[PDB]
């Protein structure tokens, strides 16, 4: 058993020391734990001695995990987060570019960041991103380092669901910092200067969500089923007796307009694309199915039944 | 034995001396430090090796290469606002961050356990109150709308704040971040770049009443949305373009085309005028063969 608690002790030795920075690779069991305890005094040292005081604010609380509070706070600042090679190649870009700047990830990464600045601006960007060269002590962090902290304002070019549309920009400020990988990255919080206070949800975190209502000869809701709140917010009280053109986006108006016509022809059909105003003030992606229900005996118009699907902007942009 | 015994010594050494290393250890270690138990040597080390890979271990939601700590510093230096926990029950400030005192001159002290409904304009607790009502943050625990809430030392005893957040759970809360946003426009867009404009939509009756108003309008033109509801839209245009403005409207009563207006000027909340241009279509219900409103899109006009 002494055995066993020895090897375990190792291998917790072990990993602790793999995780202590320098080139050297120090395999001492007592070496490593007093590197261990420099490294975490160092760093409440320096967390403590920080110049950006906000750093050491009370702003989490405890029972929101870092995902969570990341999310949020993006979200709330209009961020998104990128990282970029001292090349100017995007190795990295978070979820939110879609609905900030109409980008997939996809069409970030391996990319060159120049490709999405304005031509006049690239000679300063350079600068900034091949300028910055920092050599970092294995004690201290290299994103502790004042030197290696950093902000700058340009304008990056947002996606289109149409090409027709003329190349139109938003400023943003890169709030980030220098750091080495196992070459050079410069990564960073992204923020829009121009507050976005209605945006689009771009990915389907479920799998697949579904919910279904009804609608009134004149497309009021009738019935909301108990689906919907998750997704739309509002409780089926709040819906109620409104009419569904309410909470569509109005470039859409036209076409959902076009499906009814069709659908009060035919009696089943399927929408276009189009997006619904949540009552936390997102448009969500939905393609919904109807059917209209008439009575059984008069044969008359009843109500509409609309299956609604949410999909990924993803999907829509393909087509 | 003799012989054995400075071999012992060194071995009685090494584990004192190792001991002493994982006391200390421990001590720097946020979670094991709390604990008012006292920790076994090898879940002392487990602890700090977790710790330890929160500070420099070992994309979803952040890239492979960052820390923890990392993402959480590249956060917080972008950070603005406050953050704050309202019960959905009782209204009551569960927490705050202290960066509100920055925005609304009062302290976390101050704040929390209050009555978040003290801190409102009493035009805004109703609308509020909506907002606390309940139905890996899904869409439909989304929350986001505009209040004013006290100011600590004044006219300007109340500042609009806009807040974002989720609802959250034993108990039901509010998690959001709220942020004072200036509302002029600086940077106006420059002639080499073609930047995208400030644009808010709004609906109105038929004779010109606001129905609706989305939330950008409250960061352009600084009315909140029961200010502006029920109102007519020609109590804000400048007298100069009122004859202009009722011949478009009265044209796209009669049309399903858009119609674009020339620019104008529309009146704010503190009296100045802004520059808009708009444009306007009469939505027709296609059910029901009638006029359901006049959408417009209106776009600030530099």
């Amino acid at each position: 058993s002494e055995k066993k608690r020895r090897d375990q002790f190792n291998v917790l030795i072990k990993e602790l020391g793999s995780m202590l920075p320098g080139n050297a690779r120090k395999m001492d069991k007592s070496t490593v734990l007093q590197k261990s305890i420099d490294f975490l005094r160092k760093h409440k040292e320096t967390t403590a001695q920080s110049d950006a005081s906000e750093i050491r604010q009370d702003w989490k609380p405890t029972f929101l995990s870092n995902e969570e509070f990341t999310q949020l706070m993006l979200e709330a600042l209009d961020g998104f987060f990128l990282a970029i090679m001292t090349d100017g190649s995007i190795i990295y870009v978070s979820e939110s570019v879609t609905s900030l700047l109409e980008h997939l990830p996809s069409d970030l990464v391996d990319q060159s960041i120049f490709n999405f600045i304005p031509e006049g601006e690239h000679s300063e960007v350079y600068k900034i991103l091949s300028t910055h060269l920092l050599e970092s002590d294995s004690l201290t962090p290299e994103y502790l380092k004042s030197k290696n902290q950093l902000e700058f304002c340009c304008h990056m070019l947002r996606g289109t669901i149409d090409p027709k549309e003329p190349s139109t920009y938003e400023y943003v400020r890169f709030i980030g910092n220098f750091k080495s990988l196992t070459r050079v990255c410069f990564v960073a919080t992204v923020r829009l200067a121009t507050p976005q206070f209605i945006k689009e949800m771009c990915t389907v975190e479920e799998p697949n969500e579904e919910f279904t209502s009804r609608h009134s000869l004149e497309w009021k809701f009738l019935f909301l089923d108990h689906r919907a709140p998750p997704i739309i917010g509002y409780l089926p009280f709040e819906v109620l007796g409104t009419s569904g053109y309410d909470y569509y986006h109005v470039d859409d108006l036209e076409n959902l307009a076009k499906c009814h016509e069709h659908l009060m022809q035919y009696g089943k059909g399927k929408s276009c694309y189009y997006r619904f105003l949540t009552k936390g003030q997102q448009w969500i992606w939905l393609q919904t199915h109807y059917y209209i229900t008439y009575h059984q005996w008069n044969s008359r118009p009843e109500f509409i039944v609309c299956t609604h699907t949410v999909v990924s902007y993803a999907e829509v942009r393909a087509e | 034995k003799n012989a054995r015994e400075a071999h012992s010594q060194i071995e009685k050494r090494r584990r004192d001396k190792m001991n002493s290393f994982i006391d200390e250890l421990a001590s720097l270690v946020p979670t094991c430090n709390a604990m008012s138990r006292k920790l076994d040597k090898l879940t002392v080390l487990r602890m700090a090796v977790q710790h330890m890979k929160t500070l420099r271990g070992a994309a979803n939601y952040k890239p492979t290469f960052l820390s923890d700590d990392e993402l959480k510093h590249l956060i917080l230096r972008a950070a603005d606002g406050f953050l704050f926990v309202v019960g959905c029950d009782r209204g009551k400030i569960l927490f705050v961050s202290e960066s509100v005192f920055k925005i609304l001159n009062y302290s976390q002290n101050d704040l929390i356990g209050q009555s978040l409904f003290d801190y409102l304009h009493p035009k805004d607790i109703a609308k509020v109150k909506e907002q606390l009502s309940s139905s890996r943050l899904c869409s439909g625990a989304r929350r986001s709308f505009f209040c004013r809430m006290k100011c600590n030392r004044p006219r300007k005893s109340f500042c609009t704040i806009h807040s974002t957040g989720y609802l959250k759970s034993n108990l039901s809360c509010l998690v959001a971040i709220g942020r004072l946003h200036s509302h002029m426009v600086p940077q106006p867009a420059n002639g080499e770049i073609r930047v995208k404009s400030m644009e808010y939509v709004s609906r109105h009756a038929i004779d010109g009443k606001f129905v609706f108003v989305d939330q950008r309008a409250t960061a352009i033109l600084a009315y909140l949305p029961q200010e502006l509801l029920g109102t007519s839209c020609y109590e804000y245009f400048h007298q100069d373009d009122i004859g202009h403005l009722a011949e478009c409207h009265r044209q796209v009563l009669q049309t399903r085309e858009k119609i674009t207006t020339n620019c104008y000027k529309f009146k704010i909340k503190d009296g100045s005028f802004i520059t808009l241009r708009s444009r306007w279509f009469s939505f027709m219900n296609p059910w029901t063969k009638e006029v359901e409103y006049i959408v417009s899109t209106n776009t600030v006009v530099l």
